[PDB]
């Protein structure tokens, strides 16, 4: 089958800047289709038959190419363009897709809004104790999170999860969960979620004390 | 407006069978070719099968030929795919798609239905409220398979919500969801997280009360 190779894997641009992404085919194709996909939804038709914009697609998007190489350009990128773009051909059977190019929209650096939550009384009732930390709406995506118990770092039993870039405000968010047993949780008193982000030379912390 | 709606997704046993359905509306279903396209957990899009307007002609990917069967019922406006001899590579979100009247583009897609192929046990979530502008949360722990849906106040609190992707550990998923509201709204007003885990036939509503 025809292999479609997309480049680059990630584009990152400030609003108003121009970006071009390319789709290279292992054999010559007559046309290239493009789709835009955002987390939690199906790929949306974006460009059909190389250069025709789909319904609702703004005029700042354009498509061009021929033979084994095609491209998608955004003349002035906007916050809403934070998505993964896929190319697809149907000139040779079977129809095939490229691996996608993700577009990250730059914004002014923003500090994570940190929140910490002790185990619920419901979970403690079943012998478990998860301590949750949310580090919300920050930019850039790079962040480090540490867990501290009674003033010392705790490692092992930590599960982290990150969201994709927000389409409205171009920020990222992260969740961190430290899972202990109820017995181990109740042997300590101070619990801290510590973030290190480039928007502050000092760590951003949120704590709770079991005495409270 | 053209609409495509898939159903049937869930947990499939390795070597077993699963049938997906796709309901079409807004167009003469019988006048179009219909497709199944899937997206793997690595986010790769792969065409699966095509069926002609009249249902007489079919095409399959090499991965699924001999195992899957695409069919249509032009009176019920339904597209189907019967899966057999399920493999781990079959684990994907399955979309049904329609083309146009002809460049080979997938002009209309469904919302998708998730199929997970695994011998791991279906387990319901344990939903825990996370009490301390104020931030509240809900922890949906120890379920299988994906997906779960989380809403806050039945969807009314959609702004300021972050529902994080689930993480798998020892065949169980855990996800969290945060909701940030002005301090004037909580705890003076009620905040409830609504969880649904269709694979286990469970719905849980958890009001977030102050500690
Ligand atoms: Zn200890």
């Amino acid at each position: 089958q025809i292999v479609l190779s997309q480049s680059p894997a990630t584009l990152s641009a400030s609003p108003g800047e121009k970006v071009t992404m390319t789709c290279s085919a292992s054999s010559s194709v007559s046309l290239m289709h493009w789709y835009q996909q955002k987390p939690g939804s199906s790929p949306k038709p974006w460009i059909y038959a190389v250069s025709n914009l789909g319904s609702g697609v703004p005029a700042r998007f354009s498509g061009s190419g021929s033979g084994t190489s095609y491209s998608l350009t955004i003349s002035s990128v906007e916050a809403e363009d934070a998505a993964v773009f896929y190319c697809q051909q149907m000139s040779n059977f079977p129809p095939t897709f490229g691996g996608g190019t993700k577009l990250e929209i730059k914004r002014a650096d923003a500090a994570p809004t940190v929140s910490i939550f002790p185990p619920s009384s419901e979970q403690l009732t079943s012998g478990g104790a998860s301590v949750v930390c949310f580090l919300n709406n920050f930019y850039p995506k790079d962040i480090n999170v540490k867990w501290k118990i009674d003033g010392s770092e705790r490692q092992n039993g930590v599960l982290n999860s990150w969201t994709d870039q927000d389409s409205k405000d171009s920020t990222y968010s992260m969740s961190s969960t430290l899972t202990l047993t109820k017995d181990e949780y109740e042997k300590h008193n101070s619990y801290t979620c510590e973030a290190t982000h480039k928007t502050s030379t000092s760590p951003i912390v949120k704590s709770f004390n079991r005495n409270e | 407006e053209v609409h495509l709606v898939e159903s049937g997704g869930g947990l499939g046993k390795p070597g077993g069978s699963l049938k997906l359905s796709c309901a079409a509306s807004g167009f003469t279903f019988s006048d179009y070719y219909m497709y199944w396209v899937r997206q793997t957990p690595e986010k790769r899009l792969e065409w699966v099968a095509t069926i002609s307007d009249g249902g007489r002609n079919t095409y399959y990917s090499d991965s699924v030929k001999g195992r899957f069967t695409i069919s249509r019922d032009n009176a019920k406006n339904n597209l189907y795919v019967q899966m057999s001899s399920l493999k781990s590579e079959d684990t994907a979100m399955y979309y049904c798609a329609r083309g146009d009247s002809g460049y080979g583009d997938f002009a209309y897609w469904g919302q998708g239905t998730l199929v997970t192929v695994s011998a791991a046990k279906t387990t319901p979530p344990s939903v825990y409220p996370l009490a301390p502008m104020v931030t509240l949360g809900c922890l949906v722990k120890g379920y299988f398979p994906e997906p779960v849906t989380v809403t806050w106040n039945s969807g009314s609190l959609s702004s300021g919500v972050h529902t994080f992707p689930a993480v798998l550990q020892s065949d169980l998923y855990t996800l969290s969801s945060s909701v940030t509201v002005p301090s004037s709204t909580w705890p003076s007003e009620t905040v409830t997280c609504n969880v649904a885990h269709p694979a286990s036939s469970t719905k849980v509503d958890k009001k977030i009360v102050p500690r």
